[PDB]
């Protein structure tokens, strides 16, 4: 399918363990940190919409 | 000052979507939401543009 | 707060959790094959124990793995939909003050 | 109009998730109670571009001074054994031919589940994590030794 | 003697249990799937040494 | 070794672990009620969307 942790992760190789794997397991994860921070600086610029508006 | 804070919000939610997946609904209806903000933010620009004038 | 906050808070807790609790897993994965590898031949009870814990260290990552797979396949259709939601709360309250301010229009001209 | 038409679509499709994501975990707990496996991921000796092919994990010595036992991913390919030192990063040649091998199935060693290949200009202890898997590797090699 | 033979109903007792947790478990995954509640807890007024209590 | 540290070692972890997210669970529990009971009942939707958190 298309998705953007879907097509970086190894479902395949998930009961195998391969080093693909591990690199899978570690390379999905820096998305998951990035989505993280962009959600934060969303919720900073919120406050500071707010801040502004008011 | 408003408009500024806006724009940089705007930003913000365009940032998810070049993260996501690049499917119909997000490639279109998402961007075609933000773009309707954007366009709002410059239109609005021009009222204070005209205010200026004015005073 | 509904929405984004509602997502950092909630939203990676049982991910960062199942993802906790895998690297432990494979943390005892790699002393099972390291107390697997190790006996001598000589003593077959004592290798047959290590491999039984071998078996259980194997089993159960494969168990943890799926619970993974489980939990990351959740997020990458939940990311999408919530931020979404976002934006449409967005702008229909933007619809909704506009039409207000141009349902009296009229009376104003 | 837009918004109201969408959000409705959204209302449904994250129904529909709902559904799908919990069929996934049914059939999940049904895998782990019914049909998940303790052995050991084995090893596949089949043919490729130039032949029989076949990669893995191994256990292997270091090169220190205490000889450290080392765990690394080996591929046996176009009559030639080579360990993998990074993913996605050029290999490095264990043995640099296996028609120029034999195979040491050891049987008066000490240490258990163990083989050596021995060639003209290197050779490798190595060491796996089953009897079958074993008799798998020592058996690509003996294929391998045969090419 | 006495160590073998403990020993013995030990290793099936143990067996016997693996099987008792595991059929919880599995109840369990039945309970939060098809029977789990989300609605508050109600109190209940019925009679006791001295009428209605709750 | 194969008893009594394996046992100390592994055997508190998933109770442990189940223990960490119940009691996060009782935390939002308590702000799910707090989010339910300080809402004002002519905020009719603002305080249905409170009670389906809850």
């Amino acid at each position: 399918p298309l998705g953007s942790m879907t097509v970086k992760l190894d479902f395949e190789e998930c009961l195998k363990d391969s080093p693909r794997f591990r690199a899978s397991i570690e390379l999905v994860e820096a998305e998951v940190s990035e989505l993280e921070t962009r959600l934060e600086k969303l919720l900073k610029l919120g406050t500071g919409l707010l801040e502004s508006g008011r | 000052h408003y408009l500024a804070a806006s724009r940089a919000f705007v930003v913000g939610i365009c940032d998810l979507a070049r993260l996501g997946p690049p499917e119909p609904m997000m490639a279109e209806c998402l961007e075609k939401f933000t773009v309707s903000l954007n366009h709002k933010l410059d239109s609005h620009a021009e009222l204070l543009d005209a205010t200026q004038h004015t005073l | 707060q509904q929405q984004i906050q509602t997502l950092v808070k909630e939203g990676l807790r049982g991910f960062r959790e199942a993802r906790r609790d895998f690297w432990r897993g494979a943390e005892s994965l790699e002393a099972a094959l390291t107390h697997n590898a190790e006996v001598p031949r000589r003593r077959a009870q004592e290798a047959e124990e290590a491999g039984a814990a071998l078996r259980t260290a194997r089993a159960g990552y494969r168990g943890r793995a799926l619970d993974y797979a489980l939990q990351i396949n959740v997020i990458e259709d939940k990311r999408k939909f919530d931020i979404m939601e976002f934006v449409l709360r967005l702008v229909e309250a933007q619809a909704t003050h506009f039409q207000q301010g141009h349902e009296e229009l009229s009376r104003l001209s | 109009q837009y918004r109201k038409e969408l959000g409705a679509q959204l209302h449904q499709l994250v129904l529909n998730s709902a559904r799908e994501k919990r069929d996934m975990e049914q059939r999940h707990v049904l895998l782990k109670q019914k049909e998940l496996g303790g052995e050991e991921p084995e090893p596949s000796l089949r043919e490729g571009p130039g032949g029989l092919v076949m990669e893995g994990h191994l256990f292997k010595r270091a090169s220190n001074a205490f000889k450290t036992w080392s765990r690394r991913w080996f591929t046996i390919q176009s009559n030639q054994l080579v360990y993998q030192k990074k993913y996605k990063d050029p290999v490095t040649v264990v043995v640099d031919d296996l028609r120029l091998c034999t195979v040491k199935l050891c049987p008066d060693s000490e240490r258990r589940f163990c083989f050596e290949v021995v060639s003209t200009s290197k050779s490798c202890l190595l060491q796996a994590d089953s009897e079958r898997l074993l008799q798998l590797w020592v058996s690509a090699v003996q294929s391998s030794i045969a090419s």
